DNA sequence: CCAGGGTTTTCCCAGTCACGACC
DNA sequence: GGTCGTGACTGGGAAAACCCTGG
């Protein structure tokens, strides 16, 4: 019936199945690739170990387009693409008029004419604009001024904050204040290119609407990353050598991000300007008033210079970019949607809160050693302190330019007029001393960095200028490890003096070190290890690699007895809430009024008329990243959920209007299913061709042979070592690497051992080269000769849809350098091409069936819909049908004709009313010690596999 | 109990809390039997008294102080254990009178007993009474508080000291919160008001670890929280919070339903009753328990300090004369000591006492008293203007103009929250 | 009368006074037997303490801080008058065992009498028994005093209603100062105590005509002085002032009697007394009934206002308005002055009869934020004394308000 | 007798290194 | 391996407060 076999006895699609998404027939392996591959798989000895077999699935499709799968994938990218190609034609070739006379001032749009006749259009009325939007950081967020350039002339906006002075503004912000950039309901749809779209975005105002109005965008910064762009080390040795290795001639074919470095990059001529003034990054609304002139021609030179760049761009892109499911999914990563309820102020609350009290609590610890640090200055008392000793304890001079009887009533007024007189003669002696105050002079050298001069507007008493990180805060907690006074030397970072030179070596030590070269005289300057090999210098004790250390006995807090586990308890708790705060409480939101909102979400019963329901735009560079990944600068870097980090619940603060559901799932071992497939097609196109094709396909994790298990077995050490070499050997890691690895796993193995323990694993892995050079006999040996075979060839395009990579990386400029950077590339090219591949296919079928369905985010390999509640299970059935397109396109991309079953299918398709990583975890953070039923009320969403959702769904799309 | 009982000997010593060793028993001093505070205690209280006022009432548009009085007049539900009060008019016409007889002393004794006052043990009966008034004070709309500091009065058992069957009479001052709330937001409050006063126990304390919470249920399920403090002989209850349903919110008027409703937006509910009391006296001497370092590391620690916080330290400057002309050094210090005075900092009328005690003596007599700042004014003060100032925690010397002092400790105890 | 039973209905409705109208007695206001007072009231008793304090403690040297408890335990010396604490078990237990005889309950009576402790009637008697101390706190220097403000009780003996030997219990407030003061100069001190309280008194008045002092002696000799204000109805004590001499201090230790002398200049004496005991509660009755004027309206002292400004908003939309008053009110909080926070109230009622409300709730001043105030920052302010309104920059509403209230306490 | 030449001190900002967030 | 923030520290330059010079 349904049920087959592949010629490796691998679970493959149901015959129903593979018939309509195969066409009929192919040119199956022949029997020599067949016998070459046993071979080879006994030779490892991984072959025969059967599995309980998958159940067999049914489905009938929606009819599939064209005559094969990458053409029905191609018409349906046309059909996407379709207007928006014509409108950026049309834009890319259009006469610009010249530029503006003098701009108006009126609220709102304004049209200028050819001549300089200025007219307030009330909305732009152009298939295709370029955009430049401008905030006033200090009066809030909204935006202030727009000028956009059409084919017909420039157009000019200004926001109500500059027309008009009024008191005072709501903080939060409504969709009132926004720009009205969209075609209501002769043409549909609409572009709008410009520089870091993403920014400009988030201040129209119908991209707030949850309905979805039909626009996309593109980021010419996204064009210049995927054409021309630099990885990190590149970016750095660019900007190094433009201030002053071989193959320098990629510093001639690429350049950073900013629109200036991409404008000589592209078009040259003169040096963009650059108005040192920045008022729009500091200024006042009044001082943006005066100046209006100057800064909405710095606007317009944006503009500008940003169709520059994406005229003379956009042929190049297509150039290199020709397939159009690439360009379908570009447009489709940067139309992100997150709907936020009424419990986002208080979420910033408690954070705020409890990172308050937390902070606090820890400053006054360290405070209260501080103080206690003074005693030790009167009397020569610092010499022999043995961590105190090298901090500064020089003072500073302060410098300069009987009986009884009661009273009579009178005579105590004049005593007290005499009395304040008195008082108020020494005021004015003044006449004296600096007129620039003097800081805390009298207290030693070290106590008077730390507080703050009272010429500072937050000042608070005492020295509240104390966080772990700070170089003398250890010495000021005297941490001894195993019992050895602490020591920082910036010649090898931090370390523990051990007392017993005599002018060397311990005598009855080992470890890191000793370093004879930073000396002082008596005892010697070891290192405290790290997480990244010796090389690197511990640079603050108070870290998160250190908290094995607290409880071990290895560190002691030495002035406390509890405090310590304690002080790095406090650390790791607020350390994520500390570097994200800006960010976070940075983010826009939009409260969509009760007007605006959908009937439906007011008609539904959970409806709450005084709550307040709104929206965040996230802002995504859709390329900014070499491998044309996505970049965004806090959802991409969002702690997903902990009980010990504060403001950990960011993302499950997220949350689906009355309504609607989140609809989501994730891609499962991506990277390395995409290395074993690639492997796999090199070979002999057959699943499983090498052993690290099959432990990645039907690796048996359970018991027995499994990708991160087998390779633990070889080297005989523990199965999360050989995780995480396999992880690094992905990646690309030489032997220097596992042999510090396994040292450090292990210090009972000594090096001399421990180097041919790192080369028989590697060898057993990935394998030896010998030469016709390639890797031949290792168990990864296909893969990553076919890996250097893309990335080494003269025009590298991807794999699956063939985006080449960025011209800075190409042979002809990097040749014998940048090698890993390129391979990487590869594997991770190719995912982000899947992303696109998905995404376009859940448009299409979203689309196809009149599915109410939007975009949520595109976390490289998660995918979240925003769906209705009524068809939450049809979208699901959409997505697994998706899944399997695009698992089947991806294969017959390299060629082969099947695909198996285990992977036909999602495994967990989310549904939720809360972004978190599983629907059962109910993520109590600190900030929220309860939980989020007991917080904010959201129930546990329901996970369903592909059974249940043909069950549930009877296997059918329509209603 | 070395480090005890040295606190408790400077606590005599200084004048923080009044009356002799055989009385500063700690079964003494947590009980509500000890025979007073010295007048630095009564100002260390005073001060508590006010940062809680202040963070309870203040900062809360919808609470409002209430006046308990201070006995309950009967006549009382049976079973009640709470004391009689006997006016001594009644006893002496009484005991003078010859003609009564035993069955007029019995019916005597009887009409005592069924019409007699008793002294308040909680604040939350007397509180209730208010309810009706301050909810029309409110417009009728919940949520509303009721807040309340003063003394009351609880029984003392004892075994050892009491020969005569003689059962003591104990009293503590109470600062006691009632938030009626809609049922629907029964634990949100309670929670809500548990944080708070958590943050706010621990906001003056110099080591905030020592202080705790622990959820505990009461014999009829109803949610409660008690809060405790790390002694050196171990937790004491300092604070205790209670969902007390509306039990005896229905008791205390149980004629009609619709006097007792409530508006929670646009519905009337009878609403539940919150209640939380603190123990001001335990909490007094937990706060000069953390001022005072148990130091068993390093072993050169000397100076007994005593680290209050300095919105809650009982005297915040002290003034001293040194060498020069007596009369117009001490025009001087009555000068700066009005101005100190005039700008609400408390100051210590040290340059009359007429004693030359050397200067490190002088310093640790005005540590001991957890003095935030020693201001001392000298020939050169008269001379330019230039007054020294001693820090409490760091001990160092330092110089400032005259003119100066008032702004920067105004600055200081305002931003020390 | 009808005056009399106006203001009280005033101090009623807007929560002055507490309770209903027949258990609001003028006799019971006067005598403590009230069921307290409204949270206006409170505020008011408070700042009432609060000028007292200052104007006492804080400002002399001399003056410290004392605690006395509430009770005096057993033995009591006979003839005490103040109220016994009684334990209800025992009397119980009594009444259920008749075997013994009159005598003998006569004499369980006696024992418990002899042994019941009592509520203190004037804080004077505990104040002595800080007196060696204290005196230890400013080197044996004289003279030095104690205070502190604080709660008694006292008996009521109601002859209107008494029928089966009823006798209600009294609670007042009073602020004591125990000056003890070398007997050189003592009714000198008694002079200096006595025209500053007067002036003290006279201070926040509307009228300080109706203030007024009179010499006494008592049946031992002692000088003293006693003020009283004239209330409508009469004049009724609000503060006593007695030269006690050494009768109690002599008693009180009859041991070593050096050991409670004192040191007045080179010489070691027995300080004599002074006693300054007055009712904050009735002072508090005495200026409410002094601010009545007949619009009614509550005219209470700058200084001693339970509540200094209010705050409404006005025509327009809600959200913005509210987030401004609740800034505004934040602001003042966090600068020492007292609001009220009327934003909240949604019921539509005039200006004119909200003005009227305000007014007779004692408010000096009234905040109404309008659409105009979003337009260019001017809040309508209406003065209680005047009835003018006026607008004023919202900025510097805090400024202009501390400023009136400095301004109010130096005149 | 004061403006400045040169002196010094102090304030600020670009860059650097270590750290901890999602993949 | 790629990507993003941050904070603590630091060196060098710019702004602001001094000495005694002398006509």
């Amino acid at each position: 019936g349904q049920l087959r076999h592949n010629p490796l006895d691998i679970q493959m699609l149901s015959r129903g199945l593979h018939e309509q998404i195969f066409g009929q027939g192919g040119e199956m392996p022949g029997e020599a690739a067949v016998r070459r591959s046993v071979e080879h798989l006994q030779k490892h000895g991984l072959w025969g170990q059967p599995a309980v077999p998958l159940p067999d699935v049914e489905l009938r499709l929606p009819p599939l387009y064209g005559d094969n799968l990458d053409q029905h994938f191609r018409l349906l990218a046309q059909k996407q693409s379709l207007p928006y190609l014509e409108a950026a034609n049309l834009l890319l070739q259009a006469q610009l008029p010249p530029k503006p006379p003098a701009w108006a001032w009126a609220e709102g749009w304004t049209r200028y004419g050819p001549e300089g006749e200025a007219v307030p259009v009330a909305i732009p009325e152009e298939r295709a604009l370029v955009f430049a939007v401008a905030v006033c950081l200090a009066e809030g967020t909204c935006p202030t001024l727009a000028v956009a350039i059409s084919p017909s002339a420039w157009y000019s906006w200004c926001s109500q904050r500059l027309v008009e002075e009024r008191y005072s503004w709501t903080s939060q912000l409504s969709p009132a204040d926004l720009i009205p950039l969209e075609v209501p309901t002769d043409w549909q749809e609409q572009l709008v290119v410009g520089h870091n779209v993403s920014f400009d975005r988030a201040h129209i105002r119908e991209q707030y609407l949850i309905q979805g109005s039909r626009m996309r965008f593109l980021d010419t910064m996204s064009m210049h990353m995927a054409i021309s762009g630099l990885s990190s080390f590149q970016r750095s040795l660019w900007i190094a050598a433009k201030q002053g290795i071989s193959s320098w001639d990629w510093l001639d074919i690429s350049s950073v991000n900013s629109l200036a470095e991409v404008h000589r990059l592209y078009v040259g001529g003169p040096p963009l300007e650059k108005e040192p003034r920045e008022l729009f990054v500091k200024g006042t609304m009044k001082d943006i008033r005066e100046n209006f002139q100057d800064l909405m021609q710095y606007c317009a030179q944006d503009v500008w210079a940003t169709h520059e760049v994406f005229q003379q761009q956009l042929p190049l892109f297509l150039e290199r970019c020709p397939h159009p499911v690439t360009l379908a999914g570009m447009l489709e990563m940067g139309v992100s949607y997150l709907p936020v309820n009424q419990n986002w102020e208080r979420y910033l609350a408690e954070a705020q809160g409890t990172y308050e009290e937390l902070q606090r609590e820890m400053k006054k610890s360290l405070m209260d050693l501080a103080n206690d640090a003074c005693q030790l200055l009167s009397g020569e008392r610092y010499k022999e302190d043995p961590w105190l000793w090298d901090l500064e304890w020089d003072l500073q001079e302060f410098k300069q330019k009987e009986d009884l009887g009661p009273c009579s009533e009178e005579e105590e007024f004049q005593q007290d007029v005499m009395a304040r007189a008195c008082l108020q003669k020494l005021k004015g002696t003044t006449e004296l001393l600096p007129k620039r105050p003097q800081h805390l002079p009298g207290h030693p050298g070290w106590y008077r960095k730390l507080c703050p001069r009272l010429d500072d507007p937050a000042w608070t008493p005492g020295p509240s200028l104390l966080s772990l990180q700070m170089r003398v805060t250890p010495k000021l907690m005297a941490l001894t490890w195993d019992g050895f006074p602490l020591h920082y030397s910036e010649r090898h970072g931090w370390g523990y003096l051990v007392p017993g030179r005599r002018d060397t070596q311990p005598s009855y030590h080992h470890g890191n070190g000793p370093y004879n070269d930073v000396d002082i005289p008596g005892c010697w300057f070891f290192k405290l290890p790290h997480k990244d090999g010796n090389s690197c210098n511990v640079g603050s004790p108070f870290a998160k690699d250190f908290l094995p250390k607290m409880e071990d006995g290895t560190l002691q807090a030495g002035p406390g007895g509890a405090s310590g586990p304690r002080a790095l308890e406090i650390n790791k708790m607020i350390s994520f809430w500390r570097n994200a705060h800006k960010r976070i409480s940075s983010q826009m939101v939009v409260w969509l009024p009760r007007s605006a909102l959908p009937r439906a979400v007011i008609r539904h019963p959970d409806y709450d008329e005084e709550g307040l329901y709104g929206a965040i735009l996230p802002q995504v560079v859709t390329a900014g990243t070499i491998t044309r990944r996505a970049v965004e600068p806090t959802w991409l870097t969002a702690s997903n959920a902990r009980p010990d980090r504060v403001g950990s619940e960011l993302k499950a603060m997220v949350q689906a209007p009355p309504g609607y559901t989140l609809v989501g799932a994730d891609v499962d071992s991506q990277e390395l299913w995409i290395a074993a497939v690639l492997g796999d097609a090199h070979f002999a196109g057959m699943h499983g061709c090498t052993a690290f094709g099959w432990m990645t396909l039907q690796g048996r994790k359970s018991r027995g042979t499994d990708l991160h298990s087998k390779t633990a077995t070889t080297v005989g050490i523990s199965r999360e070592h050989a995780k995480i070499f396999n992880y690094g050997r992905i990646y690309g890691a030489g032997q220097p690497f596992a042999e510090r690895l396994l040292m450090q796993f292990n210090h009972r193995l000594t090096q001399q051992e421990a180097a041919e323990k790192a080369q028989q694993m590697y060898a057993a892995t990935k394998g030896l080269r010998w030469y016709r050079r390639a890797w031949k006999g290792g168990t990864e040996s296909e893969m990553f000769n076919k890996l250097e075979s893309i990335a080494t060839s003269d025009i590298p395009r991807t794999p699956v849809l063939g985006c080449c990579i960025s011209r800075a990386l190409e042979p002809s400029a990097v040749q014998e350098e940048f090698m890993t950077s390129r391979v990487n590339w590869v594997v991770q090219s190719s995912a982000v091409d899947y992303l696109h591949l998905m995404l376009v296919a859940m448009k299409w079928l979203f689309e196809e069936f009149a599915i109410d369905g939007r975009f949520c985010i595109s976390i490289h390999d998660e995918v979240r819909y925003l769906v209705r509640e009524e068809d939450r299970y049809r979208a699901a059935l959409a997505l697994q049908i998706t899944n399997l397109l695009t698992r089947c396109m991806f294969a017959y991309k390299l060629g082969l004709n099947d695909l198996p079953q285990s992977v036909a299918f999602f495994s967990a398709v989310d549904i939720d009313r809360c972004l978190r990583k599983e629907v059962t975890m109910d993520c109590k953070t600190p900030s929220n010690p309860t939980g989020m039923e007991r917080r904010y009320g959201i129930p546990q969403g329901e996970a369903l596999d592909i059974y249940q959702i043909i069950e549930l769904t009877k296997g059918s799309l329509e209603k | 109990g070395e480090g005890s009982e040295a606190l408790l000997e400077i606590c005599q010593r200084r004048h923080f809390l009044s009356g002799s060793k055989q009385q500063l028993s700690r079964d003494s001093l947590l009980s509500g039997c000890h025979p007073g505070f010295g007048p630095l205690g009564v100002e260390l209280r005073k001060n508590l008294a006010a940062e809680w006022w202040t963070s309870v009432v203040v900062f809360r548009e919808q609470v409002f102080p209430v006046d308990a009085l201070h006995h309950k007049p009967g006549p009382l539900l049976p079973g009640d254990s709470a004391f009689r009060l006997v006016s001594a008019e009644t006893l002496r016409e009484i005991l003078q009178d010859k003609e009564l007889s035993k069955e007029q002393l019995v019916a005597f004794l009887e009409n005592v007993l069924k019409t007699s006052g008793k002294l308040r043990e909680n604040l939350l009966h007397g509180a209730l009474e208010h309810y009706v008034n301050c909810l029309d004070l409110v417009n009728k709309r919940l949520p509303y508080g009721l807040a309340q500091i003063g003394v009351c009065f609880h029984p003392v058992f004892d075994t050892k000291q009491i020969r005569n069957g003689v059962k003591s009479i104990g009293e503590k001052t109470e600062a006691s919160l009632v938030w009626f709330t809609p049922p629907r937001t029964s634990n949100q409050w309670l929670d809500f008001w548990l944080r708070h006063r958590l943050q706010w126990w621990r906001k003056f304390a110099m080591s905030p670890s020592n202080f705790s919470s622990s959820d505990c249920q009461d014999e009829e399920g109803r949610k409660g929280n008690k809060l405790y403090y790390n002694f050196p002989w171990g937790k004491e209850l300092i604070e205790t919070l209670w969902n007390l349903g509306d039990h005896e919110l229905l008791h205390m008027y149980p004629g009609n339903v619709s006097k007792l409703h409530g508006r929670d937006g646009r519905k009337n509910v009878v609403p539940c009753v919150l209640s939380v009391n603190g123990d001001l006296d335990r909490g007094m001497l937990a706060y000069l328990y953390d001022s005072f370092q148990l130091t068993e590391r390093k072993k050169n620690l000397h100076r007994k300090v005593l680290k209050l916080h300095p919105c809650l330290a009982p005297i915040k400057v002290a003034l001293d004369v040194g060498r020069g002309p007596t009369l117009e050094l001490r025009q001087v210090c009555q000068g700066l000591f009005n101005e100190l005075l005039e700008n609400g900092i408390s100051v210590w009328p040290g340059y009359l006492e007429t004693m030359q005690s050397s200067l490190e003596q002088l310093y640790s007599k005005y540590d001991e008293m957890s003095i935030l700042f020693t201001v001392l004014v000298t020939e050169t003060t008269l001379e330019n203007g230039l007054i020294h100032l001693r820090s409490r925690d760091t001990t160092m010397k330092e110089m400032m103009h005259i003119s100066k002092l008032k702004d920067f400790l105004i600055k200081y105890i305002s931003s020390a929250k």
